[PDB]
């Protein structure tokens, strides 16, 4: 089960770091919503 | 609530005399009675529990004895504090029901 | 050294509430179950019932349950009987028993009280 | 138990004992006063071995204080692994995120 | 009388000097399968009421994580919103 | 262990809902920015 | 334990593509 | 003869004992006296609720039975036995249940767009 | 393996749901 | 009295001892001498440190103790309980080092996205 | 059996260096520590230090720190001193003894050479 | 900082089958590590016990000691024609381990 950990505690990073490219990607399509 | 009335309502001891206390009681108890002594002044202490043990602080001459319904009593050599009344109590079930007892 | 005392004769006027403490000194109150045992015409001991130090519950005999209430007091380490209704046959001598607090040791009253004697 | 040597350790919580007399024991950590305890415990508790408890603990009761014990846990629980698997998946989605990001802001001139 | 409950082999199984009657719960020795699928019931050897929480599927949630991703997920709902907002407006 | 591990999949579970839902919000943000 | 939550939500998002593919394949038509 | 209702909440057990109404019951662990004044203060019989806290797996665990006032330990003939490795702020859930709360949440995500989208229509 | 697998199937699902639903929409331009 | 500073790197854990300089520093392990010639050869020892190569999960888990040359095992200053988990390439994602893969995460993602809206707007 | 056997005594003039050896047999000689111990004037023993044969870190004697310098062979199962400025005071018998490996049992010599009656 | 371990008798006078004892008092407590070496007359010497309570592998039975602290003692029984020698003590606790002048039987 310690992989299984290593899997899930990899994944865990690996899409909020997906989560911070979608934040940076909702403040430039807010900043273009807002020139719009 | 089970009577408890001992055979010998009554009786003569004489000093330094070795008598046994009869106490019978309607149905058996398990063993689970106690018996307690009452000096006539109005203070009581508990003598022996559970038929067979000894409390602390009781002399050695109180002994139990008996299985069933049958209960006796045994005291040795009877002295001027060990005249008074004892009292055999039914622990059993609820209430506790104690007896008439025997003066000495 | 286990003590158990109570107040004196107590006299209270037949029909009303009678009041017995019973201090308890030398032992941890809460942790040793009181019963309580009357002296019933000065010849037969009989059972009114207990009541619990440390959370107050208390079990009566079911020919008694109305003719007292036992409560306790933890700050004042003493033991109350309140009596409903006494008559001329309910005075007598009631007696405060301790016992141990569990089930193996609640049937045996290992100290006594010296017993008030309720006369009117 | 020789010269000092009172702390010794013992389920996810690490059970930490000392030897000493059941009275009174004071746990020191980092040197300084960090705990003070009564008895029937003396196996103060700083938490799971998966919170990672590291540091020097000491002890002391009725004799002088006991030399101290550094436990070391190194349960990771945030150890993550860089096998070629994980470190591919994360490049994949690494290029992928940011290749669609860049299609997100490919398509927004106009 | 203090009727036993055996774990062995990582198994429970109730041992009795007699034959054992059930009479409610999960089903001289009577196997009850393993200890890791919460056994639970009534068991009258002519009595115990055996319980097991083993947590197999149990989980340490922390409220602040659990918080933070119920207060994250409240305000991307929201934000949908104001998404599908701007379809007629 | 396991209940730390339970724990850790329902949070990643949480993060990819989330992640799924912020995905839906960019895109619909730049379909209307769009049009 | 619990490696089929994920097998859930990937489910979810295959409902979401399948029936965005039955709307493409209608509105293609 | 109702069975013992244990309400494991946390680092803390309840077990109750509803078999005897009215009367005061006391609790026994292994046949040692539990419950009420003891050594430790992390087990209280409150009313029939004998409140285990900070459960340990080895220790606190066994068997337990319940007997009211005035009646022995050794006439009571249904006892429990308890298992339960409790842990600190820790739920027990299966599959089923977060398949039903992602299902809650995905079903309210779509029943607020709808909401969000007519309220938008109208104005 | 079994999780890795999964989120391999999580990530061309996002990518095949992503450019579906993007060709889709470019349909009603 | 300086700790005992541990690095683990994969499945290797190098114990330092950084109390006792110049002399010869044996280990104990468990109330057991290692350190030296013995049946495996994966345990070695230097002159500050006892390298467990392929370290066990429990099988060399226990009381880690230098001493130097002379000094009787029971006579050292300090102690050390080891209980750690290895793998094939885990690296320990602390706060620091977590958030410097999101910083540099996010300044990539925002320069990448800087320059597609760059050459996206030249087009 | 074990047993060591040394050089043989080597009448070596005052003020150059020394070479003495003892072999190791019947034990595995990388394992345990070897301590050369040196007996002044045929009455008092003196313990000059030890060198380990694995490591080859010698822990010597803070009065023949600087006069004595060891030296281990581990191929030949050799253990060397290499006794430098050579006094008309180290007319003395040199020993080399085997002690434990470790701290709990380094500091009993279990058993010791012949001795090289180094003569100056 | 070592230890001036001395003996207080140099030169012992016996004679066959005597039991006898020899004593070697310690600078400093050193927590019951001894060593007891024999010193034939061609120089071979040996050990005989080790930390003063447990005796040495393949040593006859009939060489013991005890004591603690800083006064210890060897116990020897049934002097021979073999049992001749010198007899040394040394410290464990500090480096370096320090010897002393030994105590010679005599016939
Ligand atoms: C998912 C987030 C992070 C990034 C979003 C990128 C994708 C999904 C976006 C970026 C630009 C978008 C496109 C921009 C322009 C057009 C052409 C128009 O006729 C219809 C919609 C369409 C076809 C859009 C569909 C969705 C789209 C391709």
């Amino acid at each position: 089960t310690l992989l299984l950990q290593l899997t899930n505690t990899s994944a865990y990073y690996m899409y909020l770091l997906l989560l911070l490219k979608s934040v940076v990607y909702f403040a430039i399509i807010t900043c273009c919503l807002l020139r719009r | 609530d089970i009577q408890m009335t001992q055979t010998t309502s009554s009786l003569s001891a004489s000093l330094g005399d070795r008598v046994t206390i009869s106490c019978r009681a309607s149905q058996d108890i398990r063993n689970y009675l106690n018996w307690y002594q009452q000096k006539p002044d109005g203070t009581v202490k508990l003598l022996i529990y559970y038929t067979s043990r000894l409390h602390s602080g009781v002399p050695s001459k109180f002994s139990g004895s008996g299985s069933g319904t049958d209960y006796s009593l045994t005291i040795s050599n009877l002295e001027q504090e060990d005249i008074a009344t004892y009292f055999c109590q039914q622990g059993n079930t609820l209430p506790w029901t104690f007896a008439g007892g025997t003066k000495l | 050294e286990v003590q158990l005392q109570q107040s004196g004769p107590e006299l209270v006027k037949p029909g009303a509430s009678m009041k017995i403490s019973c201090k308890a000194s030398g032992y941890s109150f809460t942790g040793y179950t009181m019963n309580w045992v009357k002296q019933s015409h000065g010849k037969n001991l009989e059972w009114m019932g207990l009541i619990n130090p440390y959370k107050g519950v208390s079990t009566y005999n079911q020919k008694f349950k109305d003719k007292a209430t036992l409560t306790v007091d933890k700050s004042s380490s003493t033991a109350y009987m309140e009596l409903l209704s006494l008559t001329s046959e309910d005075s007598a001598v009631y007696y405060c028993a301790r016992s141990g607090y569990y089930g193996d040791s609640d049937w045996y009253f290992d100290v006594w009280g010296q017993g008030t004697t309720l006369t009117v | 138990i020789k010269g000092n040597h009172l702390v010794k350790v013992y389920d996810g919580s690490v059970l930490l004992t000392c030897d000493a007399e059941a009275k009174n024991i004071t746990w020191f950590k980092d040197g300084k006063m960090i705990g003070f305890l009564t008895e029937d415990k003396k196996k103060w508790n700083l938490g799971s071995n998966a919170k990672d408890p590291r540091g020097m603990y000491q002890c002391k009761g009725s004799q002088n204080k006991s030399k101290p014990l550094q436990v070391y846990y190194r349960m990771c629980q945030n150890c993550i692994e860089l096998n070629a698997a994980t470190i591919s998946g994360f490049l994949f989605a690494e290029i992928v995120s940011i290749f669609v990001l860049a299609v997100g802001v490919y398509f927004i001139a106009g | 009388f203090k009727i036993p409950i055996e774990e062995l082999e990582d198994r429970v199984f109730v041992n009795c000097n007699t034959s054992i009657t059930w009479v409610e719960g999960t089903v001289t020795r009577l196997d009850l399968g393993k200890r890791i699928l919460d056994p639970r019931g009534i068991y009258r050897c002519n009595t115990v009421q055996v319980h097991y929480r083993m947590c197999q599927s149990c989980v340490e949630l922390d409220p602040a994580t659990v918080a933070g991703i119920i207060v994250t997920d409240v305000i991307a709902t929201l934000l949908l919103a104001l998404g599908v907002f701007c379809f007629a407006g | 262990h396991t209940e730390k591990v339970n724990m850790m999949s329902l949070t990643v579970l949480g993060l990819r809902m989330l992640f799924a839902k912020t995905v839906a919000v960019n895109f619909l943000l730049t379909a209307k920015l769009f049009f | 334990l619990d490696p089929k939550l994920c097998y859930l939500l990937d489910g979810i998002l295959f409902i979401y593509g399948v029936i965005l593919t039955a709307l493409f394949l209608r509105v293609k038509f | 003869q109702t069975p013992y209702k244990v309400s494991i909440s946390g680092t803390t057990v309840i077990l109750t004992c509803p078999q005897y109404p009215g009367s005061e019951i006391l609790w026994q662990h292994n046949d040692k006296n539990i419950g009420g004044d003891e050594d430790d203060k992390n087990i209280g019989s409150d009313e029939d609720h004998l409140s285990l806290k900070e459960f340990s797996e080895l220790e606190q665990s066994g068997y337990y039975v319940c007997y009211p006032r005035g009646s022995k330990p050794e006439d009571a003939n249904f006892y429990l036995y308890l298992r339960a490795r409790v842990c600190e702020n820790c739920m027990e859930m299966d599959v089923m249940s977060v398949a039903t709360i992602v299902i809650v949440d995905i079903c309210i995500t779509g029943g607020l767009l709808l909401l969000v989208y007519y309220w938008s229509k109208n104005r």
